[PDB]
RNA sequence: ACAGGUUUGGUCCUGGCCUUUCUAUUAAUUCUUAAUAAAAUUACACAUGCAAGUAUCCGCGCCCCGGUGAGAAUGCCCUCCAGAUCUUAA
């Protein structure tokens, strides 16, 4: 529909099952829904680990750099995707995220050691 | 240098051509100049020439 | 069933060619509907625990009639010899129920090599063979990667200097944390 | 200059042994079916619908490539040791694009330890199979590909169908594709199964693999039995363009033999079960020179 | 159907097997034939058969039939660069006017496929969504992910009532 | 229907009487066999060489019922139901 | 979502955000983090800029566009 | 779009004149627009409270 | 439609009605547990609660999401696009 105004934008679109989530990685506008129209699919997340124990991460990296060239933005965990994979670097909050990921491992281990004595 | 899966890529893309070149791919920094948050910002209204 | 590990003994005895014959076990069953036109949906089940509801089904009302994707006999018998498809509930007449397991066991029997079926001929994947691409072949490693380093330089955590940090002490004043100093680079176990 | 399957010199001999027969190539198959159709046609119409239903033959006997098993993809692109814990499963990152390959496409791997490494042979075609789905092929390993499936399958003569169902899953240049198109050419040959494959479009790969193994005997002998003299000189012509350094192939050279005695030359240099050979040779003379 | 005299030229089949397709030029097609005469028999069998078939193909060229005005009947093309292709047709028969428009003013095997080879691509087989415009609904049916909570149900580690009644304790 | 049924099944013609009638091969084309020229009928006799006149459009009786029934226009709710066996 | 029209709550009418804590010694190395991860974004952003320009360009005049908008028009007279 | 039956909306395109006349007429001046009570740190103008890291 | 019942002492033809198939709401009778999907009388009037905030002030967003089908035979599809928005020097 008709929009004031808006941008586009490579986010991640929720249509999936419940209980089961599963990704469209879609270009669509800002002032859209989050399932509602977009201009062009580029690829799919599956966050939950089949058979194998992998998440299947599918991105049209031919289409994805044309939009991103063309002006469009991205959103947070389209940039997790994308740094996890390698097109782009990784994110700060991915990083700042395992340190304290790491930090939360050294308080519980001092924590379990000073316990058992 | 850049990303790892990009840099591969055009280690791919120019491997296909049939250029011999093993040199490493690097990533411009001049036009990425970005000024800090604390930069105030124009209010006159910009001319598209 | 005395058999209980062989189906494919029953299809051959003599029980089973004085009853049947050389015509399927549903040529002789009719289903009964309310006009010309049956529904087309079959009975859901027919044997509710113990009773058996009626008239049952060519499968379900002799009890030595195992539906397994061993007898093969049994199940030729609910595929079509010339076409390769399967019948649906309607056509036999088997509850719903046996028609699920039928369609089931016909296909763990496809799967099996036990049953005939089509395998057409199908062109290989790719045009060209090529391992010569990056993509399937080695690439030359960086030379962070040679050398053990992060892939950025701000990857790894650099110890702030303390004229920065008392600058951001002095204006986030009230709202302070307690500092951190490096992260481990392995992270324990429990 | 080795001798290579794409070869026209290799071609022209298996395509030539592998025969015409348009009731067994154009057979009835448990397909849809379909009223027919009728149309009135002369002698020379009749020869042309013929001619026309052979090049279609041709086609319908394209031959599979057969390759070499492919070297294992070993490869790490970046290593982050920030990541390693973050995450308990592996995630794969699959390169789209209608416009590219699939032997061009990054498929990667970034594992919980924190490697990005390129996805392993098992895993990229699985991947491709799941994001460019082709009919006959399955995401995981079908059952049928067992040894005990694949020995019902044999001992109910469906080696064709075997074929036709592992060419279609497994890609030429992987490793289960060779073990199985290699176990299927160790029974056809311990049974004597030839006429099987006779007219298929899998006939020069048993022919090509029997040369490469030197496991001749039963072959020769088959198609003596059969009748097909042209096929064994031609079979043997090929077994000393293959093995040119050889007692076979340097006596035949030297004697200046015919297409009939190019078979007894290696019934008598390597053969295996040259009495055997020898023995249908002689029985194939006394045969046919009488009955005919 | 069974009106008229030749009832097979009202069908789809018959109009979807006639392979003339103009080029992005072709504007007007006028087609100035006679109703009388042995010669102008080809031009009357061409506008009674492979008009529709051209008209079906071609749906935005206007075609227009002039009768008795002339006495030679021709063809003329009006295109958009405003050139005018008059073809002259007096003796041809039904086909050779069909193959000769083709041959002046049509597409070629190698451009008719290359425009059905860009309009494949739309449809991507990697794509999810509907039925219509897609290959695969809910990612569930993938033989290799988990199956779809309305035909196979989740086990109870996976359930968020689960996980908010361990999250509860 | 009775009356009707056996005299348009008594008056087939069979594939020899085509082939005699004509002079030329009957060949049957099936589909699931692909090109295979399957001849069923052979025309005994004084074989002709000349080709029937090939007709660039056929000029047969057609039925609205079978073009509605190619042309994928049958919505109706009867025509597709799942019955019993013969 | 509310609307321009639609007056605020009044529970919400007296409350004002509140900061949370802040690490200095954390939030020092993620602005840095968040500065240097930017510039090459930007950088991979204007480099993707240039691809497609460079296709547009192709894609209007280039030696292969030309080839053929000069041989469609020798066919056709 | 375009269509025949369209009725001619005058009071949709008045009361833009209308809005447009009203924001210069009553225009907000600056100096009671960016006025501040000190001690509940409210905007007298609009009626927005400043946030807590300015106080 | 693979059709069937029904006009008449009876037969044939024409011709309408109904039955057999599938789906949705309501009502009656009955009813044990789970998973999934959907919740649908009302453009009649609303008590009460929540649904637009963020931020070192400025500013930016505030029927955007979401809701409904009253009006309009409205419209489907196809050209040209002013204007608004995102990154850039264009
Ligand atoms: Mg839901
Ligand atoms: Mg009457
Ligand atoms: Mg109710
Ligand atoms: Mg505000
Ligand atoms: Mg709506
Ligand atoms: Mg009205
Ligand atoms: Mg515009
Ligand atoms: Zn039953
Ligand atoms: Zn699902």
């Amino acid at each position: 529909r008709a929009y004031r105004g808006g941008h586009l934008t490579i986010r991640l679109a929720l249509g999936g099952c419940t209980n089961r989530p599963f990704y469209r990685i879609v270009a669509a506008h800002s002032k859209c829904p989050r399932d509602g129209r977009f201009v062009e699919q580029l690829g799919s997340y599956d966050p939950l680990p089949n058979s194998h124990g992998e998440k299947l991460v599918a991105l049209n990296f031919d289409r994805i750099r044309h939009w991103i060239g063309c002006g469009a933005h991205l959103s947070k965990p389209v940039e997790k995707l994308l740094g996890l994979s390698g097109f782009y670097p990784l994110h700060p909050m991915m990083i700042t995220n395992a340190e304290r990921l790491r930090r939360k491992r050294a308080r519980e281990v001092l924590l379990a050691s000073q316990k058992t004595d | 240098p850049y990303p790892p899966l990009l840099r591969a890529m055009i280690l791919a893309q120019r491997q296909k051509y049939g250029d011999t070149s093993t040199e490493e791919p690097m990533l411009n920094l001049e036009r990425a100049r970005i000024d800090p948050w604390d930069y105030p910002a124009k209010l006159e209204a910009k001319t598209k020439t | 069933s005395p058999y209980k590990d062989e189906p494919w003994k029953y299809l051959d005895s003599e029980e089973y060619q004085n009853r049947y014959g050389s015509r399927p076990v549903w040529a002789d069953y009719r289903r009964n509907h309310k006009g010309g036109i049956p529904p087309q949906r079959t009975r859901k089940m027919c044997i509710r625990g113990n009773k058996v509801a009626g008239n049952p089904c060519p499968i379900c009302r002799d009890q030595k009639l195992h539906v397994d994707f061993r007898n093969v006999k049994l199940l030729e018998q609910f595929v079509c010899a010339h076409t390769g498809i399967i019948f649906h509930a309607p056509y036999t007449g088997v509850c719903m129920k046996q028609h699920k397991k039928l369609t089931q066991a016909i296909q763990k029997a496809r799967d099996h090599g036990l049953l005939r079926y089509h395998i057409p001929q199908v062109e290989p994947r790719d045009l060209d063979f090529s391992t010569t691409h990056g993509a399937v072949s080695s690439t030359p490693p960086a030379p962070t990667l040679v050398s053990g380093d992060p892939w950025y330089p701000w990857y790894s955590w650099k110890q702030p200097p303390e004229r920065e940090l008392s600058r951001l002490r002095r204006l986030y004043q009230g709202r302070l944390r307690e500092e951190s100093g490096p992260p481990p680079e392995l992270m324990p176990e429990v | 200059r080795k001798p290579t399957f794409m070869d026209e010199e290799v071609q022209n001999i298996l395509i030539k042994m592998t025969g015409l027969d348009l009731q067994k190539i154009f057979k009835p198959a448990l397909q849809e079916l379909k009223p027919p159709t009728y149309k009135l046609m002369t002698q020379a119409q009749l020869e042309e619908a013929t001619k026309q239903a052979v090049e279609a033959a041709k086609v319908r006997l394209k031959m599979p490539p057969v390759l070499e098993e492919r070297a294992p993809i070993n490869d790490v692109l970046a290593e982050d040791k920030i990541l390693e814990g973050t995450e308990t499963a592996k995630y794969v990152f699959t390169d789209i694009s209608y416009s590219i390959p699939h032997r061009e496409r990054f498929i990667v791997v970034r594992e919980p330890s924190g490697t990005l490494r390129k996805a392993s042979w098992e895993e990229r075609d699985r991947m491709i199979q799941v994001y460019f789905p082709r009919e006959g092929r399955r995401i995981l390993t079908p059952v049928i590909f067992k040894e005990e499936n694949l020995q019902t399958m044999y001992s109910q003569d469906q080696h064709v169908d075997v074929l036709n169902l592992c060419v279609a899953q497994f890609e030429p240049d992987s490793a289960e594709y060779i073990k199985i198109h290699h176990h299927t050419y160790e029974d056809i040959d311990k049974c004597g199964k030839y006429d099987l494959l006779r007219s298929t479009r899998h006939f020069g790969g048993m022919a090509w693999y029997f040369v490469n193994k030197k496991k001749i005997d039963g072959l020769l002998i088959d198609q003596i039995q059969r009748d097909l003299v042209s096929d064994a000189t031609s079979l043997v012509h090929l077994y000393h363009i293959l093995h040119p350094d050889g007692q076979s192939a340097q006596e035949a050279k030297k004697q200046g033999a015919e297409g009939l005695h190019l078979i007894k030359v290696f019934a008598k240099t390597e053969a295996q079960k040259g009495a055997y050979i020898e023995l249908t040779l002689q029985a194939y003379q006394e045969a046919f020179i009488t009955h005919s | 159907p069974m009106k008229g005299r030749f009832p097979i030229r009202r069908t789809l089949q018959y109009l979807g097997q006639g392979d003339v397709v103009f080029k992005d030029s072709v504007k007007v097609m006028t087609v100035n034939y006679n109703t009388h005469g042995e010669l102008g028999e080809g031009a009357r069998k061409f506008v009674f058969f492979n008009i529709p078939q051209i008209q079906y193909k071609n749906p935005w060229v206007q075609i227009t039939m002039f009768k008795n005005m002339t006495p030679s009947p021709f063809l003329r093309f009006y295109l958009d660069s405003g050139e005018q292709v008059l073809v002259d047709v007096e003796s041809k028969s039904n086909k050779e006017i069909v193959e000769h428009i083709r041959k002046i003013l049509g597409k070629n095997e190698e451009t008719l496929e290359k425009e059905e080879q860009e309009k494949k691509q739309l449809s991507h087989p990697a794509h999810f969504g509907p039925r219509k415009y897609c290959l695969r609904e809910c990612m569930c049916e993938v033989e290799g992910q988990v199956p779809c909570p309305g035909l196979v149900p989740l086990p109870k580690e996976m359930t968020g009532k689960y996980k908010a009644a361990l999250k509860a304790t | 229907l009775t009356r009707g049924l056996f005299l348009g099944l008594s008056r087939q013609e069979t594939h020899q009487q085509l082939a005699d009638k004509k002079s030329l091969h009957v060949v049957e084309f099936r589909e699931e066999c692909g090109p295979l020229p399957i001849v069923v009928a052979s025309p005994q006799g004084a074989l002709r060489k000349d080709p029937e006149p090939e007709d660039e459009v056929p000029d047969i009786t057609l039925d609205w019922e079978d073009v509605k029934a190619a042309q994928g226009m049958k919505r109706s709710v009867w025509s597709g139901l799942k019955r019993a066996a013969t | 979502r509310k609307t321009r029209h639609d007056p605020p709550a009044k529970s919400k009418a007296g409350r004002v955000a509140t900061p949370p804590a802040v690490d200095p010694t954390e939030f020092f190395v993620l602005t840095e983090r968040y500065r240097q991860y930017r510039q090459t974004v930007r950088a991979l952003r204007l480099e993707f800029m240039s691809e497609v320009r460079k296709k547009l360009h192709e894609a209007r005049a280039g030696v292969q566009a030309e080839r053929k908008a000069q041989e469609d028009a020798a066919e056709h007279r | 779009m375009a269509r025949k039956k369209v009725r001619p909306r005058l009071i949709a395109e008045l009361a833009r004149r209308v809005r447009a006349l009203r924001e210069q007429r009553e225009r907000p001046r600056d100096s009671q627009r960016y006025a501040l009570d000190y001690e509940t740190m409210m905007r007298p103008h609009s009626g927005n409270r400043l946030p807590m890291r300015a106080w």
